[PDB]
């Protein structure tokens, strides 16, 4: 592999009418760290 | 301002630092607790897999 | 009473092989909700990493012998069907489908 690479235990949980309303997944994504 | 109150004030420093020593001890030592259990939820998966 | 004796056998039975709790498996849920790249633990509950436990050869014989008793209970009723008051039509469906 030339390049990027993911790691096992790193915090990566994603990013970017009824797709963008689970804007939510990002809130308990930050609730889950604290 | 008497010695009554510097002991008092003492013991508000050296106990307030103990307890957020203690509350970080819990969060370090209930992190190892899902640092092995999602270990052996994994070891699960692969091994019925 | 023959049936709530099995009953009884029945409980105790599974409640010495036990089952695990799974308190913390809404937790695990949110280490796997920041470390695994996975979308699957967002709306889904992170399910049991060992199941429950089966029905044993005994523990099967005495869901039979509970079996035996709830329909001697409806079969001598009806060759003894000279009293009204034994097994009224509407336990005769419900003593029937869970005996068997």
């Amino acid at each position: 592999a030339v390049g990027n690479f993911s790691l096992p235990g790193f915090p990566l949980m994603r990013g970017g009418t009824r797709q963008e309303e689970a804007k939510k997944d990002r809130s308990k994504f930050l609730d889950a760290a604290r | 301002s008497s010695p009554s109150e510097e002991a008092l004030l003492e013991r508000r420093r050296r106990i307030d630092r103990e307890l957020v020593e203690k509350h970080r001890q819990l969060g370090q030592l209930h992190s190892n607790f899902l640092s092995v259990q999602k270990r052996i939820d994994e070891a699960s998966k692969n091994l019925v897999g | 009473e023959c049936a709530w004796v099995l009953r009884s056998a029945l409980t105790v039975a599974a409640a010495m092989i036990g089952n695990r709790n799974y308190t913390d498996r809404n937790e695990v849920r949110k280490l796997l909700m920041l470390t695994s790249l996975s979308l699957k633990p967002f709306r889904q509950q992170l399910e049991a990493t060992t199941p429950r436990q089966v029905t044993n050869l005994r523990m099967a014989g005495l869901l039979r012998l509970l079996a035996r008793a709830k329909l001697l209970w409806l079969l001598d009723l009806d060759q003894k069907r000279k009293c009204p008051t034994f097994s009224s039509p509407g336990n005769r469906s419900d003593v029937a489908t869970e005996a068997c």
